[PDB]
RNA sequence: UUAAUUGCGAUAACGAACGAGACCUUAACCUACUAAAUAGGGUUGCUGGCACUUGCCGGUUGACUCUUCUUAGAGGGACUAUCGGUUUCAAGCCGAUGGAAGUUUGAGGCAAUAACAGGUCUGUGAUGCCCUUAGACGUUCUGGGCCGCACGCGCGCUACACUGACGGAGCCAGCGAGUACAACCUUGGCCGAGAGGUCUGGGUAAUCUUGUGAAACUCCGUCGUGCUGGGGAUAGAGCAUUGUAAUUAUUGCUCUUCAACGAGGAAUUCCUAGUAAGCGCAAGUCAUCAGCUUGCGUUGAUUACGUCCCUGCCCUUUGUACACACC
């Protein structure tokens, strides 16, 4: 039941959005980017919009995706 | 610290409990060192909360 | 090798050493066995009538061996049960303190077990010896 | 190991004070079936009677009877403590003894006819036949059977 | 006679009856391959079990 | 009442002998660590006193 | 076979060909095979182990259940009532004594005849409640192999109990009975008088 | 120095440390040969490592292992898991990379657990039931 | 508080000659020995059932494949 | 699609707020860091024993050294990661692999709007009104009751026994708690058969009880299908403890009588993994008393991994003569 609600959402949106050219394939690296351009007050949530974050880029490197 | 206590004040509803507790942290250290500058560091860095206590042991 | 009692089974080790002590004439009983429950967990005395007292002290020293040092009350905590407390929950019921103690008393009169500094009884260089030469005696016995 | 156990001798039927008792059964649990002697206290009578405790009381012979007989009559005398008698302090004489099979039941019951005739609460109690020791009767022991 | 069959089951077609415990199955013949049944059963199964019946012309019917 | 006998009975011990230091009472009451506090001004004052809702 | 030297000496019998895994170091997984092709792989002597007593999770997912070694099962069965239910280890000797008895008995590695038992005292086609109140009826349908494993288990270990129950013989030896009984098509055996009698009202509830 | 090390293996509240040197073939628990583990129906379970390896892979290697906490069986469970940690960790320390991971290999192919501590723990009680997830009863009526 | 089962007394209590030669002459015949399995005929009381056991692990009449407590198991000393 | 008004989206809806999630506690994993005579380990001392080969099992608050386990701080770790299926190819689901961990990782703590004439004036020196306020419904003292018993019902405990009872022997935990203006946790040594008694010594606590040497459990024997050595209710007598005071048995212990009880109808309760169940221990009540509760740990499963059939819950559509709302 995992469903990845609105703000890990929007805020990978938003990171992909703001920061594409540094964003990379990566789950770890992209990791470290969540945690330097961005204050994630906790970890789990950085966790999660990392992961998000990569899903997303995977998504854009099949092909060019909507919203 | 763990007290368990019951909620209701008049023993009527479904039974539910809770518990309440703190913890104490105690971390002591010793030192092999000379007297007044062990006391000086004694009398001063005191912060409300932790409480600091000195045994001379000699 | 050489063979301490760590390296005989416990069962075989402790029948075997209420055996040579029953052999030989030394370590009296009380006069109040084939009276006594042994504790209040139990109901019943020993089934072994005689020479259950000699069973308890090969027992008792081979606990005063491997520990560091045993007490009577220790051993109160250690043999003793479960007590069926007629229609109640049962509960742990401390052994008989009366039967330790004659027991630790007649092991000091043997020599096999000293007084601790500690408190407590401790095993003693003599005892702990011929613990070892039974010991040897069960593990050749056995093959 | 076994034994044919001498085909003609051994008893099946005993009358130890004045009560059967079958013999097949062990010697301490045989003298248990006898009223005021339990497994402990025929027990430690078969102890002390030197007659073998895994023993069967159909075959162990007539003077192990009597010798075990007069031991459980007057046990003070064979070395039985003064405790684990049946009735110590004796209120009527202050001499512990030891009650069986009819004389248990017996005085017994002069014992509860004087706790009728002394009007103690206990007495009265016992003589309406309702629970003494002090327990709960909103619930227990409702039904006679 | 005894004529007990096998049949392993190729897909599972939910599962189905008024208690909600019984599934029903497509299963195909050890033989003859082509040749396939609907049929109940009444257990935990998958893709790749082998259900032993004692009947042949027999096709499931929805449990209600 | 005449002091040999007003309050003349013994409270060294059981339920009446120690109160609530809050309200007074009798009945419910917190012995541990020496709180002496009744349970529903414990569930009252436990934040001030230290103790809270953890697990 | 070469017993290898060391400062604590294993039995020699510990020691003599252990590539050779037996299920109490008595009994070869090798040579047991299952007759019935439909319940293969729900039976797991495929795998070898030293002992009958394994803390597997065989109970977090689906289907795990077939992969726990059968013998394994049949003691997880065993312990089964109030007053023994978490005695375990306790199980593992019953099934111990219930092999060497059934080796015994018509030697016939006794794996062999548990898996024959296990295969024989299981239905094939059962009955469920389908009928709406009024109409209430069974209703015919098929049983899945698992479920046959579980069940033919399930009898089993209950027909060995209420033998077992306030009766001279010790709980191994009826459970080698009801074993014994049920690797042949003996009716005497209550698993099989079950598993017949259910066959036989699923058959009248067409 | 002699090479040596030591591992530990868990379970519910049972615990193990061995020490492992290169002895003579030296296997003690407790003090005790592992032989007499405190069990005996359990004991092929702790001979299990010893047997799926072989002896003879550690003919000149001594097993000291001391188990405390938890029951009888998680002791038992607790040695199966030191000794085979023990082992794998020796070999690759000192030994041979192939070696640890055949003994990998030979473990991980058997019961799991054998070089993976158990993740199953007790689950709180809670209030409301005698049991962790249990409840007590209810009247109705 | 029942009287159903209406049992007799149904076992020997205590070992009679002719039971003997009866235990020796099926101490063989019995191609498994047990304290259940010697008691099932009815000629031994159950306590005795060990006595009588163990008692023919004197000349190996009988061999033993396992001597576990509560039980015993022997085949027939071939 | 999700556990979710959880998202993908379509759109007279656009932006938002509370709830859910996020968040904290806890349980895992940390041979990576910091460290430790209130935790452990190694080497070496000084010794004990057995072996005689240099080795084994021990003792010492003697030294040097270390932090793997035991601790607790800062941190790391998992985000469904990789891959394969399936999905208007989107949200997402299923499987395998690597993992410690892949049910939201397990368990919880808070937990929205609106409401009940739900409970509590008997928790409050919270309290409006009414009553009483002197031989008082105030307060205190003595004794009794809250426990009675023709009866019914609700939580449970012990059992009906062989997978057992009883004897010995093995010997394994984690939560706690513990004395000061009072008298707590008790080791150890002597007594007693036991409860218990006495003399000393530790501990204001990782130091002492305490490694709480707990039960179930394991090994060897007695019992042998007999309401029996099961079951221990009901009673008789005696010995002690707490208590100003124990009778209407406080409780513990010793001997005896040993009852109903043969797995329990209709009916009905709880529960899908360290779960249920068995087993006990600690803490709260406590001067003494649990068969209770709150927690903790030991041994540890069968059977699902689904459904709307019974009992209900959520959203939508529909009908209503209902709105104190199908009582
Ligand atoms: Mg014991
Ligand atoms: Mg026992
Ligand atoms: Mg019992
Ligand atoms: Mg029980
Ligand atoms: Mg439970
Ligand atoms: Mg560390
Ligand atoms: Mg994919
Ligand atoms: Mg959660
Ligand atoms: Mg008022
Ligand atoms: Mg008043
Ligand atoms: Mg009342
Ligand atoms: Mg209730
Ligand atoms: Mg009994
Ligand atoms: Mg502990
Ligand atoms: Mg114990
Ligand atoms: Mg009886
Ligand atoms: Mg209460
Ligand atoms: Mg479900
Ligand atoms: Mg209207
Ligand atoms: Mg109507």
């Amino acid at each position: 039941g995992r469903v990845r609600t609105k703000t890990v959402k929007r805020a990978s949106k938003a990171l992909i959005e703001k920061y594409y050219p540094k964003l990379t394939m990566d789950f770890q690296t992209n990791k470290r980017l969540c945690d330097e351009i961005a204050t994630i007050q906790s970890k789990r949530l950085r966790n999660k919009i990392a992961g998000y974050t990569t899903h997303l880029m995977k998504r854009i490197q099949k092909g060019p995706v909507r919203g | 610290l763990k007290i368990s206590t019951r909620k209701t004040p008049n023993g009527e509803g479904s039974k539910t409990w809770d518990t309440y507790e703190m913890r104490i942290h105690k971390r002591y250290i010793d030192l092999e060192a000379p007297a007044h500058i062990v006391k000086r560091i004694t009398q001063i860095t005191i912060e409300p909360g932790v409480d600091v206590e000195v045994i001379i042991a000699a | 090798p050489g063979v301490s009692v760590r390296d005989v089974p416990a069962q075989d080790f402790i029948n075997n050493y209420a055996s040579f002590l029953q052999r030989q004439g030394k370590l009296e009983v009380p006069g109040y066995v084939d009276i006594v429950k042994t504790s209040a967990g139990n109901e019943l005395p020993p089934q072994d009538s005689e020479g259950w007292f000699y069973k308890r002290a090969a027992s008792v020293a081979r606990h005063i061996y491997l520990r560091k040092q045993v007490g009577v009350g220790k051993l109160n905590k250690l043999y003793g049960g479960a007590k069926n407390r007629g229609v109640r929950p049962h509960k742990h019921v401390d052994a008989s303190g009366s039967i330790n103690r004659k027991v630790l008393q007649s092991l000091e009169k043997l020599g096999v077990v000293e007084i601790s500094p500690k408190g407590g009884r401790r095993i003693s260089d003599n005892g702990l010896r011929d613990l070892d030469r039974i010991a040897a005696a069960t593990l050749e016995d056995e093959e | 190991s076994l034994v044919v156990q001498e085909q003609g001798s051994f008893q099946h039927i005993l009358r130890l004070l004045n009560t059967n008792v079958d013999g097949n059964i062990n010697v301490v649990y045989a003298l248990t079936t006898i009223r005021g002697v339990g497994r402990r206290y025929a027990n430690l009578v078969c102890k002390k009677a030197d007659v073998d405790l895994h023993k069967r009381a159909g075959e162990l012979t007539q003077e192990e009877l009597e010798r075990i007989v007069q031991i459980m009559q007057n046990p003070t005398h064979y070395k039985i403590p003064a405790w684990f008698l049946n009735r110590q302090k004796d209120v009527n004489d202050g001499k512990d003894y030891h009650s069986l099979a009819n004389n248990l039941e017996s005085k017994l019951r002069d014992d509860l006819e004087r706790l009728k005739k002394i009007r103690s609460h206990r007495g009265i109690r016992h003589f309406w036949g309702l629970r003494v020791r002090g327990q709960h009767t909103k619930t227990t022991g409702r039904r006679r059977a | 006679k005894t004529p007990v069959t096998l049949a392993k089951v190729i897909k599972v077609l939910g599962r189905t009856g008024s208690r909600g415990g019984v599934t029903q199955v497509r299963v195909e013949f050890l033989e003859d391959t082509t040749r396939t049944i609907v049929r109940n059963v009444k257990g935990p199964v998958r893709e790749g079990d082998i259900l032993v019946l004692m009947e042949s012309e027999r096709e499931a019917r929805r449990l209600r | 009442a005449h002091e040999n006998v007003w309050y003349s009975h013994p409270r060294k011990f059981g339920k009446g002998s120690r109160q609530c230091r809050i309200s007074g009472s009798h009945s419910g009451l917190i012995r541990k660590y020496g709180l002496n506090i009744d349970r529903q001004s414990f569930r009252e004052k436990a934040n001030d006193i230290g103790f809270y809702k953890y697990r | 076979f070469v017993p290898v030297e060391l400062a604590t000496t294993i039995p020699v019998e510990i020691q003599q060909a252990q590539q050779e895994i037996k299920l109490f170091n008595k009994w070869s997984f090798e040579d047991v095979e299952v007759k019935d092709a439909s319940l293969v792989d729900y039976i797991q002597i495929s795998k070898p182990i030293y002992v009958a007593h394994t803390a597997g999770r065989y109970a977090n997912k689906r289907f795990r259940k077939a992969q726990c070694p059968i013998v394994e099962r049949l003691t997880n069965s065993l312990m089964m009532n109030g007053r023994n239910n978490g005695k375990k280890l306790k199980a593992v000797r019953i099934v111990k004594h219930t092999l060497e008895i059934i080796n015994v008995l018509t030697d016939q590695n006794p794996l062999q005849v548990v898996v024959d038992a296990i295969i024989n005292s299981g239905p094939r086609e059962d009955t469920t409640r389908v009928g709406g109140g009024g109409a209430a009826r069974r209703q015919a349908v098929d049983v899945s192999p698992l479920r046959r494993v579980n069940q033919s288990i399930a009898l089993l270990t209950i027909g060995a109990r209420e033998a077992a129950f306030r009766n001279i013989k010790t709980i191994a030896e009826t459970l080698a009975e009801e074993l014994i009984n049920a690797a042949k098509g003996s009716s005497t055996s209550y698993a099989i008088k079950k598993k017949d009698e259910l066959e036989r009202v699923a058959k009248s509830n067409r | 120095t002699v090479p040596s090390v030591q591992t530990f293996g868990k379970k519910k509240s049972a615990t193990a440390v061995a020490h492992v040197k290169a002895g003579k073939g030296l296997i003690k628990v407790n003090g005790s040969p592992i032989t007499l583990v405190q069990p005996e129906i359990l004991r092929f379970k702790v001979y299990e490592p010893l047997l799926l390896v072989g002896l003879d892979k550690f003919a000149n290697i001594d097993i000291r292992v001391k188990v405390t906490g938890g029951g009888h069986v998680s002791q038992v469970y607790a040695i199966r898991q030191a000794i085979a940690k023990g082992l794998v960790a020796y070999h690759q320390k000192f030994v041979d990379e192939q070696s640890k991971n055949e003994l990998k290999k030979a473990f991980t192919s058997y019961d799991r657990t054998l070089l993976i501590a158990d993740s199953r723990r007790p689950e709180p009680k809670k209030f409301g039931g005698r049991g962790a997830r249990s409840r007590f009863q209810k009247s109705y009526r | 508080s029942k009287k159903s089962h209406k049992d007799k007394a149904k076992h020997a209590v205590v070992l009679d000659q002719d039971k003997f030669d009866r235990i020796m002459k099926e101490a063989p015949t019995y191609r498994y020995v047990s304290v259940s399995v010697l008691v099932d005929r009815f000629k031994l009381g159950g306590s005795l059932a060990r006595v009588a056991l163990r008692h023919l692990e004197n000349e190996g009449i009988i061999k033993p494949v396992s001597k576990h407590s509560k039980q015993a198991i022997y085949t027939r000393a071939t």
